[PDB]
């Protein structure tokens, strides 16, 4: 009825989030994979309409998604703000997530790391059956360009490049407006400037370290290119399907039956493959709407996370939101996510209020706590006791009606002097 | 073994039965065409993407049977530019640059610009004006 | 089953969905907001709410000096909730519905085995008994690509239903975070009122 | 110009919003469904070739989206918080829920 716990420090944590925003961008030609070499065939594939126009009108439609997709994630910002030539930041580290000069991409370490997790020949096979892949609009050296100025802007400004022009702020003065808005004083941050900075030091390098350790920590983003991959295989192997003809090659039918038998193993032959084709394609437009939501949740957390600081529960991370760091990825985007967690909890009594002559007073933004003898009043988030004053509470009505009230002196700072 | 099967099950090696010499079979030089246009109601001028080879391979046909598109005329022309996408032809390379008009891929876009007749120009798109916070 | 149509079970027994509703519930109750973003610190429950009251924009007093008022109406919003889920028959409709569809989409690919596709019957003995080899395997042939079209039909509606569900899920989950872990100040994201 | 309305009472509303989180895990035989029990039938489906991995692997990529879905909404928290002995709680009631 009466035991709070309050916590009497904090662990800074750095939690990676991986999104894809992109998928591979695939084109077919329709005739040359329902046939290959085949005249006969292509002139009897005009006789089926507008299929082969509303396929290569659907691939073109999600790569044009995906491209959209990229521009929408990583070019929320039209300004490409460049950090400051001096990296201090009030002892706060950022190279793992700057962008690094000496790497000719200009990318940061994490993401090189990220690159580098993520992976005649297949291509080639697909390539001679009409099955090409489109290079995206933005290069990789485009998306680290966004992911760099986010940053920037995120170190400089805080959150005001997002919502208008970019206001320089020093950053302990910046992550001390991030503890008021998870609720913790900025002396809490001030004074203990260099712990905080170090646990996110330490935190941001085990960052590194926690994605090379595991092969699978990238996974969903590979997910993604391996469910492209094996579907254009399988289209690929459907063209060994005779699908109830004589044989799988057009140019043997053709070669072996006079026109009217030649026609029905044809019809056979080229009903099968198209139905091939619009399978691979409405399978790919479904996972083009998965892929869609997926990235239009990276751009919620674009904007939610890195321009600004979220409330929202586990949007941003584990723990309570303070700030966040965008990193290019193959295909995605990955959010270093850092918040705080409150640690080393301890035990106090707790009083709804306290009955000081005859009146009842609530604190003002904290808890009345007892270590067993005195009472205090703290914040919630950090456990820093301080004499009871009329100035940190506020006086509602008499003692009987409020429940658990308990009897104590509240300080008057004037009646001193 | 007198041929041998791709993973389609298509051929693409064959033994020649006078010679018993081992050949190879690879499909005739094929790609995607992509026309950038500014719109007929501005132009009728257009560029083209050949796409995913590079233009020292793009078509060179000189006689109408070599190759499928008639139109010779605007390949191998004065405007050629290679891009990751592929190479265009009839779109001029300006090292300045613009937000994207017309997206050809690899960071490259099209615009249809006064530069003083007006043209089909290609550019590497601009991500957006540079700017530099004053921390201290 | 006999079809070949064949119910996989979930990999969550509906008591261990239970254990997780229940972990979820007391740490709500025991600790508020702070098993949520981390180790769960204790808090009376009086005091919870009055910091929930707090959140929306009213003073702790409020809840103090009403509090077996605001206990009672919480207590009798809970009994109703009960006799509201009994009386409306589409209360849980939106879950039934889900079921119905999965049950509805089987029967059709039952259905889809009694369709002859255009060929002499819809038995495949039959079409063999009652035709030359050669004959038959065309009326066969049709009859196996009518089956496949209609599996590939399941399939795909079952890949738009499956991905309605997951983003059906993916809000559960964002609810779950938002309203159950934490106080939520986005407007009717938990319910109507602040 | 001049007029507010202050509200000087409050109700604790308690609503209920249903989300469905999984749907029924289906497997599908093409073996069975296509060809009962012809095993020329069976033979013959072989000719169409890799439809029913395609089709096997979605099912099966359903199937592990339902379990991950579930995971997804129930599986939050990974300590196992147990009710205290005594509900008392200030004299909230939640012997319901
Ligand atoms: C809060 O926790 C930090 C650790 O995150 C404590 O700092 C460590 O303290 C131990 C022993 O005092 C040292 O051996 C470590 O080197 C310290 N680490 C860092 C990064 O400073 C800190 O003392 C704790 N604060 C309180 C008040 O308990
Ligand atoms: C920021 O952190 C990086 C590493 O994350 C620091 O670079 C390391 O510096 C130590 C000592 O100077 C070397 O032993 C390591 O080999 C360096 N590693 C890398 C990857 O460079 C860097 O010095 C830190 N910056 C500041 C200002 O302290
Ligand atoms: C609870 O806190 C009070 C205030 O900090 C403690 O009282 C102080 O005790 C120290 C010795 O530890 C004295 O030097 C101070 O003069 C005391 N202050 C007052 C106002 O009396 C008290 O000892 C604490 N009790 C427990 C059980 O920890
Ligand atoms: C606020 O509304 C509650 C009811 O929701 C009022 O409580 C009622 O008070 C009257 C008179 O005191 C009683 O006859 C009823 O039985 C009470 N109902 C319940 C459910 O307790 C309360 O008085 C109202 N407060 C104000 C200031 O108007
Ligand atoms: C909490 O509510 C339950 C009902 O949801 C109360 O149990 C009821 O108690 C009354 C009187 O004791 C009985 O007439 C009912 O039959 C009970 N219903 C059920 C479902 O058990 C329970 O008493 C309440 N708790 C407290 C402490 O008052
Ligand atoms: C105090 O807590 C105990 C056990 O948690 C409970 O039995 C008792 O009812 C509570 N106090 C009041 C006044 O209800
Ligand atoms: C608080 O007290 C309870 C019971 O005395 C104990 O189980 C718990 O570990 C304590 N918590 C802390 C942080 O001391
Ligand atoms: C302390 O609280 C008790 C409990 O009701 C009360 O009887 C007493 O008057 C209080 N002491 C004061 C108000 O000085
Ligand atoms: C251009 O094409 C030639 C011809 O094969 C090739 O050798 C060369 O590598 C190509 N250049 C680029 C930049 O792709
Ligand atoms: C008060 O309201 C009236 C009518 O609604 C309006 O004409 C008037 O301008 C308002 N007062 C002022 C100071 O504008």
């Amino acid at each position: 009825n009466n035991s709070i716990a309050i916590p009497t420090n904090f662990t800074i944590s750095v939690t990676t989030e991986i999104l894809p925003v992109s998928m591979t961008k695939t084109s077919v030609d329709c005739t040359m994979y329902i046939c290959g070499d085949s005249t006969e065939c292509s002139n009897l594939l005009l006789q089926y309409g507008s299929f082969c126009t509303q396929l290569k009108r659907a691939l073109t439609g999600i790569a044009v998604e995906q491209d959209k997709n990229t521009q929408e994630v990583f070019a929320q910002v039209k300004q490409i703000y460049k950090t400051p030539p001096i990296k201090y930041f009030g002892g706060f580290n950022f190279s793992q997530i700057l962008p690094d000069p000496s790497k000719p991409s200009k990318r940061s370490p994490i993401e090189d790391l990220l690159f580098n997790k993520v992976t005649r020949d297949l291509i080639c096979a697909q390539k001679f059956k009409g099955l090409t892949v489109l290079p995206p609009l933005l290069t990789d050296e485009m998306i680290a360009q966004y992911t760099s100025a986010l940053l920037a802007g995120t170190i400089t400004s805080g959150w005001t490049f997002g919502a208008g022009p970019a206001l320089q702020i020093p950053f302990p003065m910046q992550m001390a407006y991030r503890f008021n808005g998870i609720g913790v004083t900025q002396n809490v941050l001030y004074e203990n400037q260099k712990l905080i900075a170090n646990q996110f030091n330490s935190a941001i390098g085990k960052i590194q370290d926690s994605l090379s350790s595991t092969p699978s920590a990238l996974g969903k983003l590979q997910d993604v290119v391996n469910h492209n991959a094996q579907a254009l295989n399988t289209l690929v192997k459907q063209l060994s399907s005779k699908f109830g003809a004589i044989s799988s090659v057009l140019n043997d039918i053709f070669s072996r039956l006079d026109p009217p038998e030649a026609e029905v193993q044809i019809d056979r032959l080229i009903t099968g493959r198209l139905q091939s084709l619009q399978t691979y394609v409405t399978q790919q437009l479904i996972r083009a709407a998965e892929i869609r939501a997926s990235a239009n949740l990276a751009a919620t957390k674009m904007s939610e996370c890195v321009l600004g600081q979220s409330k929202r529960v586990d949007f941003c991370g584990k723990g309570y939101h303070l700030m966040s760091f965008p990193q290019s990825a193959p295909h995605g985007v990955v959010f270093l996510h850092v918040t705080y967690v409150p640690a080393q909890e301890k035990n106090f009594t707790t009083a709804p209020a306290i009955c000081h002559d005859g009146k009842a007073h609530f604190p003002r933004e904290g808890v009345f706590v007892s270590n067993g003898t005195h009472w205090f009043v703290t914040q919630r988030n950090f456990y820093e006791p301080q004499i009871i004053t009329t100035d940190n509470t506020f006086v509602s009505g008499n003692c009987d009606v409020v429940i658990g009230i308990v009897n104590n002196t509240v300080y008057d700072p004037l009646q001193p002097e | 073994q007198q041929f041998g099967r791709d993973i389609a099950d298509t051929t693409d090696a064959v033994r020649d039965p006078q010679t018993l010499e081992i050949l190879d079979i690879t499909p005739c030089s094929f790609g995607g065409v992509s026309v950038i246009t500014p719109g007929t109601n501005t132009s009728n001028q257009v560029a083209v993407l050949y796409q995913g080879v590079n233009c020292t391979e793009v078509p060179v046909a000189i006689h109408a049977d070599q190759l499928t598109p008639t139109w010779r005329v605007y390949s191998t022309g004065s405007n050629v530019f290679q891009t990751r996408a592929g190479c265009l032809i009839g779109a001029e390379y300006v090292n300045n640059s613009y937000e994207c008009d017309i997206p050809i891929g690899a960071g490259i876009c099209a615009s249809y610009q006064t530069q003083a007749s007006q043209s089909i120009i290609a550019y590497t798109m601009s991500l957006g004006a540079e700017n530099s916070v004053a921390y201290s």
